[PDB]
RNA sequence: GCCCAUUCGGGUCUUGUAAUUGGAAUGAGUACAAUGUAAAUACCUUAACGAGGAACAAUUGGAGGGCAAGUCUGGUGCCAGC
């Protein structure tokens, strides 16, 4: 942090899932998509092979 | 001779050229061709017309300054009064006509009674577009279409400004609150001063509520003045899948209408697992239902989101403060800030129960 | 378009 | 030594800007006394007039203007200590400031928000005068307290502005002394052109009727619009003498002028040489 | 509230000096005593012009056509295109347009599209060669009007670019103490969809009643060959006399017509240009109406500018009284201290101009 | 007075936006809003602009077609086309 | 590379870059300054977009040199001072809110 | 009635 | 209709405005870059 | 937990924690005085009070992250960059 403020990087704090839509836990964010994704595509590449 | 004949407005110019011896046409007026050509075959009447650096921007503008002078030494009613007119020092007397009642009645000499002239700019209204800022010193952030007093030129005048932001400069889009410590961008509809003059912003004036605090909130520049502003405020509209397949979804509810979709078709959704996506055919039967087509395969638990913009109105409110006309000349009340109002009528702060923030645990993430 | 981010207008009650 | 003098002959050099102050009868330079309620200003105000005219002037209001130089004049007034609206108006057309502070409490919220107030709208030049020096015994808390107020002073102001120091009040007023090189300080001001001023014509009301018609008020029944004459000292630039300029008069709303007789100066400076106690004139 | 006008008479320079000033103006008996009594269709589009060019100046025309109601707004300018009707050229919307151009948040980029010129208006030629040098040492640096293509009447058809991206503050103040010593003469004779020879017939007209002044004479020549040349048969010739040490230029032209012989126009604009050179005096008699009106637009200083005696006729007091009737403002005509000739100089105290509609 | 009904229809205005302001939203300014929080169809009568995928499939016009087919006139008229050669 | 000064005096004249929609971009903080003492124009950066709000237009503005300490990733080489003072005040204090700008 | 400052605007620590 | 209108003139905006940028910043390096070398050669001498 | 090393890895050892908690210490400050001195200031001597965020609230500069249903740019999905 060469010019930036501490009040600046502050911390994004993340959403929940909707209270309506709550039977289907855990909306799930880019981090678990990617989680989700990549899993995915290294058993559809050993598949494949 | 010539000029009290020119600005001796009774009489006709034609007139004026008489006793001294019509622009839709652009040309001038000549003579005949033939009366010409016998004038100018000759051609020896017109044969003599034939043929460091802050000092001096310091020069040149005290050469203008010595040309003023010697070019104002002149006729007496002329310079002292109507070339330049009555230039610094001079004491005048200067009459109003329609002063309210209550300057006269409620004068006190220890409020000071200042007059400035307004340019051909400051008098008129619309849209100023500011940069401003919260006070380092005032406490509170503000917040858009709350009330503050600006002090702006002459005047002072209580106006609901709107701040917006450029993000990332392809919107004029619309903060709710200023920043905590930079600047943003505001519209406020008062009058029009030029740009780049700075000016204070006051949430409070008066001395009854004057607290403890810092007065003075706002701070700031103008950047722009303008007849219209465009800004927008966001709208996302939010459906959720009820039918999954590979790469395509069908969407429960952000419309109600076969034919909204049909005025949506093509746009581009997204997940907020920032999976991109199209909406491509309204279905038939359950009606604000459509299908979208993926990047891959979207959950059950996700919610797709279409990004738009709502154009959104500053609020032609304006008041100026009139402080000399109060019988008390502090205590000076204009609108109230919203907090202030809830205050009053006791009605609670608008709480989403669903917006507010929780401590996600992420679960281990395991497949099969 | 033309229409969009204009203020004015010219009326003619001719 | 040629190295100091490129980096000290570079700081002579400003943005060149027009001045549109005149240098034959420039107008009385608008001298602004603003304190938090309870500090100098009025015993301040009087005891700067009665060393500068040799006439007690008791009972003060509105802006004073006396000649203090042989080519200096100055207009003095007071702001109303509770109203942030004069503390505003005031702060955008004034030339010196003499920001009265109370050095036994210290800082102050009202003078911080003059402070603020000017360096927004165009910072005029400003004098810091710090009263109240009867602190206790201690000599030592007393000039702690003075450093710690001028330096404070210092970063809100430029580096090495003036901060003055007042005595106790003796006799209704300060001591003469203190006032004398006061006036001295203010005698030496070199006054730099402001923007908003150098391109507005502008003016301080000292004098304020109504000419309208008793018996028409008698008629109608005091609902009137009247009409009212303002007498004063305009600065800035040339105000033009066609009726029907328009003005704010900063405070009751817009108007536009209807007719301006100039009139002979009340208070002028006349034509080393040193300044006559015939010729330290007071309006 | 409104500044009242009587006439249809410099129906351009009132709505341009209201929108220079911001003053809402009315122009009342717009030829009110007459047959078809009314405002006409060009000066309607000069109306649907400016509120192309400007934002928020609401414009509010009578039932009966004969008076106008300008309440002005903020130049913003932008880029647009202009269609003329064919009773006016495009240099009667481009000279009007030459005002309000340096003064607006957006660069002028306007293309009208129409006929290009006429008797009894301004050229293409006539626009650039005069009208920009004037304002190219008022102050202005980036402008130019390009033809793309041009037309002669009755047809017209031609397309011109007018572009100012120079976005000044205020016009300088002018100090004209002099006359300008004529450096050259030099010129254009255009021709569209008739024979090259016209051309060079005009030429050779102009120069021969311009052998005998011992300067230095070049006319520049083109005919306009494709679709460059417009839908119908027209040919004009356009002198200027330069000042080269300064920049002043003064300024001659006309176009022919069914029945017009080119070496009688050449030498009839030749001897209208030595006329123009006689009763002219660091300005030309058409370039100095808005010479005077950046001079008293200009900042709140004295600008100063020769002149001689048989400038002043009814059309340049008729502007001096609308800019006195719009905002208060007098020249001060002081006599020049030598007596072989009768010139002026016209010293205007400019009233306080910014331009505030550019973004800082 | 003047400034008497001056400073009651400025009131007015003042209280007709401060329960503006104290009062319920628009639903248009209001992100996140579902098909249940909003008038039935006012989407039709709303006129809101946003992006899209990709530029939709070409409507075939008079001038279109003309454009192709003076095109394959001026080609099949100066024979400049291209086809296989026998080996 | 002021001549025989170290720090040079300067007229803001527009702020570069003002258009570029990349935040904190070494052309979005990139301003144009006419020296005074020679008259010529320059280009000088800023420490950052946040305190590129800090200069508007003809602000007296004081310049040193830039001293890059290696080859910058999104650098634009061709630009070699740096903008230190504004209208008399340290623009760093005014980043950090130390002092207020005056005008 | 006397507004006293306080410690952000005393020491300045911004 | 509105989807075509919508999506080319963005595009003609990105276009345009990346051009823009590209042209202020290599101008900043090629005309100001040479007078940076100059002193750097400039200053070598001494 | 720490240390070394381009890599794989290797070496070592009571080390941590906005965890609780306890009574002692006094100094800046506030102040009795007396001394000093023409007198007063100051030095010297000195009873009383004076610490828990000991808030009785020292800075300055550097290195590196991390976050959003956020925004922008590029393009050979889910990426790269800013
Ligand atoms: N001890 C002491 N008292 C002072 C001093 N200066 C002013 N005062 C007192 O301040 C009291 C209040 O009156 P002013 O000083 O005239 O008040 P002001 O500063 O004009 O402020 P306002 O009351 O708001 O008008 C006076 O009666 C003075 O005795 C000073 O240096 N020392
Ligand atoms: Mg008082």
């Amino acid at each position: 942090a060469k010019l930036v403020h501490d009040v600046q990087k502050k911390q994004h704090r993340e959403r929940s899932q909707l209270t309506s839509r709550s039977r289907y836990g855990f909306l799930e964010k880019h981090k678990d998509y990617v989680k989700r994704a990549q899993d995915f595509h290294r058993k559809q590449s050993t598949l494949k092979v | 001779n010539i000029g009290k004949l020119i600005y001796m407005d009774n009489i006709s110019p034609e007139e004026c050229i008489r006793r001294w011896r019509d622009l839709e046409k652009f040309v001038p007026y000549f003579d005949t061709f033939e009366k010409l050509a016998k004038k100018w075959k000759s051609v020896d009447a017109i044969k003599e017309r034939f043929l460091t650096w802050y000092e001096l921007q310091k020069a040149k503008i005290s050469k203008q300054l010595e040309i003023n002078n010697i070019e104002y030494q002149e006729m007496t009613p002329e310079q002292r009064q109507r070339i330049e007119g009555f230039k610094a020092g001079s004491y005048v007397r200067i009459v109003f006509e329609k002063v309210p009642m209550e300057f006269v009645k409620n004068f006190n000499p220890k409020f000071p009674i200042v007059m400035g002239g307004l340019l051909p700019t400051e008098i008129k209204f619309g849209i100023v577009k500011a940069r401003l800022r919260r006070h380092r010193w005032h406490k509170k952030i503000l917040k858009t279409n709350d009330p503050l007093v600006l002090s702006l030129g002459w005047r002072r005048f209580q106006t609901l400004p709107i701040y917006t932001t450029t993000d990332s400069r392809t919107r004029t889009r619309m903060l709710k609150y200023t920043p905590e410590h930079t600047y943003c961008n505001a519209a406020f509809y008062g009058p029009l001063c030029s740009p780049n003059t700075p000016f204070c912003g006051v949430q409070i004036v008066a001395n009854s509520d004057t607290g403890n605090g810092f007065r003075i909130a706002a701070t700031g520049i103008v950047e722009e003045i303008d007849v219209n502003i465009e800004i927008v405020k966001k709208l996302k509209l939010v459906g959720f899948p009820y039918k999954i397949f590979k790469n395509t979804a069908f969407i429960k509810d952000m419309f109600s209408s076969a034919m909204e979709v049909a005025r949506f078709e093509g746009a581009q959704i997204k997940t907020v697992s920032g999976i991109r996506g199209e909406i491509k055919r309204a279905l038939s039967k359950p009606e604000g239902h459509y299908r979208a087509a993926f990047e891959d395969k979207i959950l059950m638990s996700d919610i797709v989101i279409l990004r738009s913009w709502y154009p959104v109105r500053v609020k032609k409110f304006y008041n100026p403060v009139t402080s000399l006309l109060l019988k008390e000349k502090t205590e000076w009340k204009g609108l109230r800030l919203t907090g202030q109002i809830r205050a009053a009528m006791n009605l609670e702060t608008p709480s989403n129960p669903d917006s507010a923030y929780h401590k996600i645990e992420r679960v281990e993430r395991h497949f099969n | 378009k033309m229409m969009k981010n204009k203020r004015g207008g010219v009326i003619d009650k001719r | 030594t040629m190295q100091r003098s490129s980096d000290v002959n570079e700081r002579k050099l400003h943005v060149p800007m027009v001045d549109r102050t005149p240098e034959d009868d420039p107008p009385p330079f608008i001298v602004a006394v603003v304190g938090p309620p309870g500090t100098g200003k009025t015993t301040l105000i009087r005891s700067l007039v009665r060393r500068m005219t040799k006439s007690t002037l008791n009972d003060i209001q509105g802006p004073i203007t006396v000649v203090s130089g042989k080519h200096r004049r100055l207009t003095f007034l007071e702001c109303p200590a509770d109203d942030l609206n004069a503390m505003i108006d005031i702060a955008k057309i004034a030339d010196l400031v003499l920001l009265l502070i109370d050095g036994n409490f210290g800082f102050e919220m009202e003078t911080m928000e003059f402070l603020n107030i000017a360096q927004h709208h165009g910072m005029p030049r400003v004098l810091g005068v710090a009263t109240h020096l009867d602190l206790f015994k201690s000599q030592s808390t007393l000039r702690a307290s003075k450093k710690r107020l001028k330096h404070r002073f210092w970063t809100e102001v430029y580096q090495g502005a003036k901060l003055f120091y007042l005595s106790g009040v003796i006799n209704g007023r300060y001591p003469d002394r203190e006032i004398l090189n006061l006036s001295r300080f203010i005698s030496v001001m070199k006054f730099r052109p402001l923007k908003w001023r150098n391109e507005h014509p502008y003016m301080l009301a000292d004098r304020f009727t109504d000419l309208t018609h008793p018996e028409l008020i008698e008629t109608q029944g005091l609902q009137i619009d009247r009409k009212v004459a303002i007498y004063g000292y305009l600065h800035g630039t040339p105000l033009p003498s066609a009726p029907g300029t328009r003005v704010h008069i900063a405070g009751v709303g817009d108007f536009s002028v209807a007719q301006i007789e100039k009139l002979p100066d009340p208070c002028p400076t006349p034509f080393r040489k040193r300044l006559d106690d015939k010729d330290k004139l007071i309006y | 509230k409104y500044t009242t006008f009587q006439g249809s008479q410099n129906f351009r320079l009132r709505i341009v000096l209201a929108t220079l000033s911001g003053k809402p103006i009315k122009i009342e008996k717009i030829r009110s005593g007459d047959l078809n009594p009314g405002l006409k269709d060009y000066e309607v589009s000069f109306l649907r012009l400016i509120e192309s060019v400007t934002n928020g100046s609401v414009i509010e025309i009578s039932y009966t056509g004969t008076t106008v109601i300008y309440r002005p707004g903020i130049i913003v300018g932008g880029a647009s295109t202009h269609i003329c009707p064919s009773s006016k050229p495009v240099g009667y919307f481009v000279e009007p347009m030459l005002y309000l151009a340096p003064f607006s948040k957006k660069k002028f980029s306007i293309l009208f599209k129409g006929i290009t010129a006429s008797h009894n208006d301004a050229g293409i030629e006539a626009i650039k060669w005069g009208l920009m040098p004037v304002m190219e040492k008022f102050g202005v640096r980036e402008c130019a009007l390009h033809t793309l293509k041009r037309g002669s009447p009755p047809l017209g058809g031609g397309e011109v670019h007018l572009v100012v991206d120079s976005l000044i503050a205020q016009p300088i103040t002018m100090h004209e103490i002099d006359r300008p010593i004529i450096s050259s003469i030099t010129g254009v004779a255009y021709s569209t969809r008739v024979s090259p020879s016209l051309v060079n017939r005009m030429i050779d007209g102009a120069k021969k009643v311009l052998k005998n002044l011992q300067c230095e004479v070049n006319i520049t020549a083109d005919v306009w060959r494709g679709e460059n040349s417009g839908k119908s048969p027209g040919w004009g010739i356009t002198l200027v006399a330069q000042s080269k040490q300064k920049g002043w230029s003064y300024f001659a032209e006309d176009i022919g017509d069914a029945g017009s012989i080119p070496e009688e126009l050449g030498e009839k604009v030749a001897c209208q240009l030595l006329e123009e050179i006689s009763k002219s005096a660091a300005v030309g008699r058409n370039q100095l109406p808005l010479a005077i009106v950046y001079m008293v637009i200009g900042k709140e200083d004295i600008g100063r500018l020769r002149i001689n005696k048989e400038q002043i006729d009814e059309r340049f007091i008729i502007l001096l009284r609308d800019i006195k009737k719009i905002f208060n403002t007098e020249v001060f005509l002081k006599p020049v201290d030598e007596a072989d000739n009768e010139d002026m100089i016209a010293t205007i105290k400019g009233i306080g101009f910014t331009n505030t509609s550019k973004k800082i | 007075s003047s400034f008497e009904k001056q400073q009651i229809e400025i009131r007015k205005q003042i209280e007709q936006l401060e329960n503006e302001a104290v009062a319920e939203k628009k639903w248009s300014l209001k992100g996140e809003v579902k098909a249940k929080d909003r008038p039935e169809d006012a989407l039709l009568t709303e006129e809101l602009e946003f992006d899209r995928t990709a530029k939709p499939v070409p409507v075939i016009t008079s001038e279109v077609t003309e454009s192709l087919e003076d095109m394959i006139r001026r080609r099949i008229q100066d024979s400049n086309f291209d086809d296989l050669q026998r080996r | 590379p002021f001549g025989g000064s170290s720090h040079a005096k300067g007229i803001v004249l527009e702020k570069l870059g003002i258009e570029s929609k990349q935040p904190n971009s070494a052309i979005r903080k990139c301003v144009r300054v006419q020296l005074i003492k020679n008259g010529k124009k320059v280009t000088a950066f800023v420490p950052n977009d946040g305190c590129l709000n800090f200069v508007d237009e003809n602000d007296e503005v004081l310049l040193a040199g830039f001293g890059r300490k290696g080859k910058a990733k999104g650098d634009i080489p061709g630009v070699r001072f740096k903008v230190v003072k504004v209208s008399g005040v340290s623009l760093l204090a005014l980043w950090k809110e130390k002092k207020e700008k005056p005008r | 009635g006397k507004r006293a400052i306080n410690y952000q605007i005393l020491k300045n620590k911004g | 209709f509105e989807a075509r209108q919508r999506i080319e003139e963005k595009n003609k905006e990105s276009s345009d405005y990346h051009a823009k940028m590209a042209h202020i910043v290599n101008t900043i390096n090629t005309e100001e870059g040479a007078e940076k070398n100059k002193y750097e050669r400039e200053r070598k001498l001494r």
